[PDB]
Order: C-alpha cells, then structure tokens, then sequence
C-alpha cells in the first residue's frame, strides 16, 4: 500500500543513511553522485536485470570489501481491505507473515565479498519481523519477488521534446494493459535534458495529477517540474562529501487552495538554495538587489535567494525549508490592519505572524480613538506612535524573535532606511519629507532612490544594525 | 445443448452429470475459459480424489507461470493451510515437518502425534477426518491464513462431491460463505460406492435440493 | 557534483585556448551546456560568458533562462515553432539609464523569451487575481505558451522592443495614474497616458493642476482625483482608440473599479459592511487573498467574459 523507509549501509558513498518515503518521491540536491547511487540501490533491490550481476570491489564503501552491504525497504500493509496491491504482495508471500505483525513487511538485501573468487554475491530475504527473515524462494534464474514488482527505468539518454512526450505516452498506456497483475514502479532520472519549459510543466501535471504514476522516484535539477507538486516526499541531499539527507512530507492545506499556484512557483526555486530571505513585496526586492549588487555581487552564486511571501502567513514555507535543512531569514514590520466592519479596532498583524512561527498564536486586539477631525499625516503619526508603544511593550517577545532569525521593524522599512541614509535621502528627495514622499508611490520612488545611490550608501545600509538579515543571507 | 450455458456463467455452479457424461472435458473447458477471460493476479484450484485425474488435468491444461493448484483435496490443505500457518495459529512448538501406521481414535492424540512424533496423524474411524478439521481450525485462528486464501484464488473447482465427508463440506462451505470464493461442483449422485471410506451422499443431494445461490445444470451427453 | 567537473572543463578550455591559439581567431559553439548542471552553476556560466574576455566570439544554444541572467550586448535569434524554419533576431542592449535595475529586467525577461504571448502587468495583486481566474477558466494557459510579466516601476519600451523584434505577442494592461510632482504642490503628471503614448512614438504630455483645498482630505480627495481621471480619460478618446489597436488596455481609474463593474454584487457579499473598492484598496495584498478565497466559478467566468478584461482573451488566444 505504502512505502515507508529505506536503510543503506556500506554501499558506495553511503555509510549509514535512513530515509523516510511515500508513494511519490522527489530527490534533489547538489551532490549529483548520491542522487544516482540512491536509484542504483533501488534498482539493485528491485531490478533483476541489475541484480543479475554481482557487486564489484568499487561497490563497497571506501573500497573496504571486509564490510557487509545492507539495503532494507519497509512497507505498510494497513489497507489490505481497500487496496489490490496488498493482495498482489500477499499472494506470493505465504508463511513469512505473522498475525501480530500483519501490517508491516520487510525486504532486505545482503552481500559479503569473496576474496578468493573476487565476487560479491547478493542474497534476498523478506519477513514481517526484522530479526527473523528468510530467503525468497526461486528456481533457476527467477525469484518469487520478480513475480510482484515491475521496475520501469526512464532516462532521456541511454521538437525532440515532442518525441519525449510520445515516449511518456506509450509508457503510460503500455504499462497499464500489459501489467495489470503487477506493481509498477517508475524511476525517472533528469527528464528535462533537452525539454522545452512548457513541456516540463506538462510533465509535472502528468506526474502529480494522473493515476498512472502511483509509485515513482524522480531526480531533477529543474524547478519547472515542481510547479504542480502535492502529496509527495521531498528528499534533499546535502552538498558535502559525506552523504546526508533530509526528507519532508509535502502537502498543501485546503485553506491555501486558491493561491496554490503561487506558493508552488515561489517555493520551487527556493528548494535549490542554501539560505533564503523571505520578503514582502517588490520594493524590498529592488532595494536589496541594488544593495547586494553593490556590496556582494555573487551572493546568488554561493546559494542565496530572495523569496516574496506576499499576503499569507510564513508557516507553509518555513515548515518545508526547516524540514529540508535550508536556512530561513524573515524580515517583517509592525502592521495594524483595520478590522472588517466595526471602526476603530485594528489587528496586530505583524506580531501575530511572527508569533505563529514560535508556537504561540494570535493576540488580543486594540482600539484607538482617531477622532474624525484628524486625517492624513496626523493620523499616520498617531498610528506610528501607537506602533512604537506596541513595539516597546513586547520587548521580550522581540528578543525571542531575534534568536529565530526573525527581524521585525518598529514601524516600516522606510523608517529603518531613513535611520541609515537620512542625509542621502534628503539630498535625493529635495523639498519633501523623505519617508512620506517615498511612501506615496512605492515602486517609482524606489527606482528614483536606487538610481541615485552610491557605493557609500550601499555600504552604510549593509553595515547597519537594522539590516542584520542581509549579513545572515550572505553568511556574514 | 447446455454445455454452452455453463461456459457463459460466472459464479456458483453445479453440474449433476452421470457416468459417461464427459466431466473431464467440461471441467477443462471451463478452467481454460476462466483463465483466458481473467486478466488479474488471481488463480484457480482444482481438487480431485486421485492422482490420476490430477495428472490428466495437469497434462491437458499445459504450462504457465500463473500459480494454479491441481491435485488431490488432501494435498490442498497440506500445501496451502496447514504447513504454512500451523505455527501462526497454535504456537511455535507445533511443527510444520511431516511425511504423511500411527492412526489413533482422538483429535488430541492426533495433535500429540504431530507435535511429539513429528508425523501427520490419522483416524481409525473412517467417518471422521483429521486433516479437514485441523485445516478449518487453523483458518479460524490465523488472520494471515484467511488473507492469503482470499488474495490467492478466485475460484475453486471440485469434482466427485458425492464422496465427501462432513468435514470436507464444512471447509468448502466456510470458504464459500465466510471468504466469498466461488465454487464449481461436479458429481454423480448414484456413484457413492466409496461409502466404505466415510462418504456422505447426503451433502450433494442437500446442495442440489436446497441451495438458492447455486446454478444447477444436468448433462445427458 | 559533476557540474564541478563541467566547470573544470570550461576553465581548462578558457586557459588552454588562450596560450595555444594566440595567433588564430577562436570561435566557440556551446550547445545546451545545462544538461546536468546546478542552477547556481548556470548563473556562474552566464556571468563567465557575458562578462569575460575569453569568449569574444561564440554561438550558444540553450533551453534555460538562468543562462541569460547576465545577458548584454548580444544577438538573440528566435526560431519560430513551425515546420518551415523561420527566424527573428534582435540586437539586445541595456541602456545606461536602466543601470541600477538591470538585474531585475534580465530576470523578468529571461522567462518571457520562451513564450508565445506575454501579458505585462504591474504588481502582485493583479498576479493573484489573474492566476485565480485563469486556473478557474483556462487551467492550461501556460502549457500553450502564455506568460504573465510584472513590469513594476519602469517604462514598457525595453520589454516591448525585444519582444516585438523577436516575434512574440505582447499585451499591456495599465490604469490612469496621476503622480504628484516632486517639490511644487498641486501639480500632477499623467503617468499612465505618458507611458502608453511613449509606445506609439508620440512622447510625453503637458501637466495639469488641481485645486484640492486644504479642508478636504481622505475619501473626498480620492473622489476628486477620480473625477479628474474620468475627465482626462474622456478627453483623449481618440488616443485610447489608437491604443486599443496596439493591444494596450488603459483603465479609466484603476483595476478595482473595473473589477467592481463586473462582480459588484459578489464583492458586496464578501466585503460585508464596507465599500468594496475602498476596503479593497486599504491592504492590497491581504484583501486580494480574502477576495480570491471567496470567489466561485460563476464570478471567474463573469470576469473573463467582460469587455473591460479583453486582454485575458488575447492571452489565451481567445
């Protein structure tokens, strides 16, 4: 019914790795050697044309053939009543199961090297109990496990994208009719080799929204394949010499239903990064791009990313990034949102969004008089004074935030930028109040500002204490 | 004639056919039709009373990688129910080894022989069966046994039902009712000359004259 | 991983073709260099190609827009998706004026070069709205070669020149904006009309002055400016008709009012106890999410089939 876990020991560059699984799995990362060895281990366990040969001396970890290779896969048999693949497995297995362990099954591989004959023999076992496994029976070249699983291996190597799509179609409508009595698993390795972008999006839709691909493992370098992802395991291989892996069970909540196409596009490109800074809009994008190009031109070559979050909460992105082992930085500002309906009551939106990431959730509302006489700049400064009071009140919570790489502004980014480059802003924005003028047209006035900034101003912004997230992004 | 109304029927069936009717021909035709029609992972089981009929059917059907059981009803239980799942029902001390002189007159002594002596038991009275009662006992105590039996076969072919004890009837009816497996029964009512081996003709006649979910046909050819 | 081996190959190429071939003219033919390459390595190779002197002459074939993040001073040749080979070429440059935003123009325009029709929008609110509507009505608009491009706070000339020269269809949706001039108070610039005119060869227009007495402020000032916008829109009717022939769609005031004219009843239902437009304009990002979370298929088809949203039909090829 469901793949659960896999363990690999003393195989190639794997020494002891434990990875949680699901039916649909995507592996990505920068190693590019462990990613291929993962699929090779799967093929050795489940593919008879690869297991037909043995293990060489180079298949052992550190080429030390005095160690034993173990590869063990785990399944869940909880839905025997509602699934027909559980019956396909159970009809070949008879006796290796016990009633106390009727919901878990194991399939293992073991190899010990023969120094005299220079050969590594592979012997397979299954069982319900991991301390009591028995050999899978078979006659001649055939195995009892070969009667169940059908492993289909896809690789573009060993316009033309239309030929690739035709190949995928023939695969889909051939593996159905011919293999109605088997469990089919697809191994798709880098399907984007010579493929147009729109074809990658089409293949993503096929993978994640069609029933022909119930079980698969996918290796990819392209975020366009992940535009439709949902209900899948994401496995990330850390960019080091020792193979380290992190996995996350990705889902999209029903609440995040109408914006699902934005979350996926935004988060697809951040999965291929090392540090991500979460921002709000394009004004911050413009400002930080200018400043970084001036100070740290190669920040994106070393694994930095700027992510625009928009009008949602940070939970969806932070859960995924944290579970995959990617560093996240957040910069926010104290916002008050007028409640729908009753007038004079506002919601501590910024504090609430920052709290929800600490487990603590939501906070009481506030009321401000705001007499009808005052309006305009006077009301703006009244709200700003209220924001200052709120910021000073919750100083301990702010200190807690700074420990999580969360940076909340007292009022806004405009005031923080003033506190750093006030003289330059007064020069550029001649005959106006810099903050008020900059806040009239967010986009055009920001371009006006960045068009008149020098390297001194960029280094002033970079080295300020109010902009300590930029140092985190570039790794100091 | 009615030989074409059988191949077109899928479910529970009886064939009240006398001597010289050609039971083997229709049985093989139905088996081949069922195997050709179905495209799933399921199999069939053909149970007889002699090794000669089993070998005849095996030769007629041919060779396949699909796992179908053709043999005697005594081998059916040993191969499918008892040997694999004896220790899952009672305990790890009960052995799955046996090569069947040592017959007794009690069920408990049969268990004692199977355990201590490590040989399959028997009964002195031919009116009672040890194999087909132990099989039903195991089926009701092991969940994995029932799961395997349900996941494995989709139809079971039984011939010469008139020469069946009460235990055989009990096991087959348990499979038919509790596990929802189809049955195909062929038998001659007036061929109970094997009554010296505990055969009970009342079962087949009762099925013919009382069954409501069984389709009944008669062959005069 | 193996991308590091690719980078080593590129380095040996660069410092081998120099010393050994100082007496020859060296031309590089780079074919799909992104086969098994990490994204950051693609950006690094882009920087090498477009900002190093080792590659004076080359021809590059690519499927990846990450290789084009640093492009400048190059010919872009586009092969049309047909059976008969048709090609369009454009001499790409970035002006000194567009110097501080060059990293945004390149990233934005890289993904639009691999499309058939592009709709140029302003911000993320329109992105949210149109993504919801298209997912409801035309889920596979991006499989057939559609794209939404956020232009931001610049003029449309840079994108339109490239797209037009390469043979890609461009649609523009804009709204009538008045920008207060820096310094003197009471004078505004016809920003939307000016941006739309500059794409017709005709450039710039005279400024205007509005009293706006100090007493009025808030909603009253907003409606005063909206009335001025309506008058301006009615004045230049022939210019608007000319724009419509170039696939340029200018709103009378804003997108909020156009959306009201289509789904006013639904907006009143969802935004209970407020004026839908004024409330929607307070928090642009959160209130759009609130709106799209409560829209049905009927509302999406109402928006799609309206006359004020005729650019969406152009984007999907009708």
């Amino acid at each position: 019914m469901k793949f659960s876990n896999i363990t690999i020991k003393n195989f190639r560059n794997f020494e002891k790795v434990n990875i949680n699984l699901d039916n649909k799995n995507v592996i990505f990362g920068m190693n590019d050697i462990g990613k291929t060895n993962f699929l090779y281990a799967l093929r050795f366990l489940l593919d008879k044309e690869i297991r037909k040969f043995g293990f060489n001396k180079s298949d052992y970890h550190k080429h030390d053939t005095s160690k034993k290779i173990e590869i063990i896969l785990t399944l869940d048999l909880s839905n025997y009543e509602k699934d027909e693949d559980t019956k396909k497995l159970i009809s070949v297995v008879k006796g290796a199961r016990t009633s106390a362990n009727a919901d878990v099954f194991y399939i293992a591989l073991e190899s010990k090297y023969d120094d005299k004959e220079l050969y590594g023999n592979i012997i397979l076992k299954w069982g319900s109990e991991l301390d009591n496994l028995i050999d899978i029976p078979g006659r001649g070249n055939i195995n009892a496990l070969d009667n169940v699983f059908k492993v289909i291996y896809i690789n573009p190597l060993v316009g033309d994208g239309r030929r690739k799509m035709l190949s995928y179609s023939i695969y889909n409508y051939l593996a159905k009719k011919k293999y109605e009595d088997k469990i089919v698993i697809y191994l798709i390795e880098e399907p984007e080799i010579s493929l147009h972008r729109s074809m990658q999006i089409a293949l993503s839709k096929q993978l994640f929204e069609q029933s022909t691909y119930k079980y698969f493992f996918l290796s990819t370098h392209s975020p366009e394949l992940l535009y439709e992802m949902d209900n899948t395991r994401l496995i990330r291989v850390h960019s080091t010499e020792k193979v380290v892996c992190s996995s996350h069970m990705y889902n999209v909540e029903e609440a995040y239903g109408s914006v699902k196409k934005k979350l996926n596009k935004a988060l697809s490109s951040a999965l291929f990064a090392e540090r991500v800074l979460l921002i709000e809009g394009p004004s911050e994008k413009i400002l930080f791009e200018k400043v970084l190009d001036e100070v740290e031109p190669e920040y994106e070559l070393n694994g930095g990313f700027l992510l625009e979050v928009g009008g949602t909460y940070f939970n969806h992105y932070v859960c995924t990034l944290n579970d995959l082992g990617i560093t996240h930085i957040i910069k926010t500002d104290n916002d008050l949102k007028s409640k729908k309906g009753k007038k004079g009551v506002y919601e501590l939106l910024g504090l609430n969004r920052c709290l929800n990431l600490l487990g603590r959730e939501n906070l009481d509302e506030i009321t401000i008089d705001i007499p009808e006489d005052i309006k305009g700049k006077k009301k703006k400064e009244r709200l700003n004074e209220r924001k200052k009071e709120i910021f000073k009140q919750y100083k301990n919570e702010v200190g807690e935030f700074l420990g999580e790489r969360i940076y909340l502004s007292e009022i806004d980014l405009e005031n923080d930028l003033y506190s750093a480059i006030g003289e330059s802003m007064k020069r550029i924005f001649e005959n106006e109040d810099p903050v008020h003028y900059l806040q009239k047209s967010k986009l055009f006035n920001m371009v006006e500002l960045v068009n008149n900034l020098s390297t001194k101003d960029c280094f002033d912004v970079f080295e300020h204490e109010k902009f300590a997230c930029l140092k985190e992004l570039v790794g100091s | 004639m009615s030989r074409e109304q059988i191949i077109k029927d899928g479910g529970n069936i009886l064939v009240t056919a006398g001597a010289g009717s050609g039971k083997t021909t229709i049985l093989v035709s139905k088996i081949e039709a069922d195997l050709k029609e179905n495209k799933t992972h399921y199999s069939i089981a053909a149970v007889t009373f002699t090794n000669k009929a089993a070998k005849e059917i095996e030769g007629r059907l041919g060779y396949s990688s699909r796992g179908n059981f053709i043999g005697t009803n005594d081998g059916f239980v040993e191969s499918e129910i008892i040997r694999p799942f004896i220790k899952d029902a009672f305990g790890n001390d009960y052995p799955d080894n046996f090569t069947a002189d040592n017959q007794f007159a009690s069920y408990d002594k049969g268990l004692q022989v199977l355990k201590y002596q490590n040989i399959l038991g028997t009964y002195s009275n031919p009116k009672k069966n040890f194999k087909f009662q132990l099989a039903l006992d195991i089926l009701k105590k092991s969940l994995v046994a029932r799961q395997y039996i349900f996941s494995k076969y989709f139809k079971i072919f039984i011939d010469e039902y008139q020469d069946s004890d009460k235990d055989m009837h009990n096991l087959f009816m348990y499979l038919k009712d509790q596990l929802k497996i189809k049955l195909f029964i062929v038998g001659d009512p007036k061929q109970s000359i094997y009554i010296w081996r505990g055969a009970e003709p009342e079962n087949f006649n009762g099925l013919i004259e009382n069954s409501t979910d069984f389709n009944k046909y008669h062959l005069t050819s």
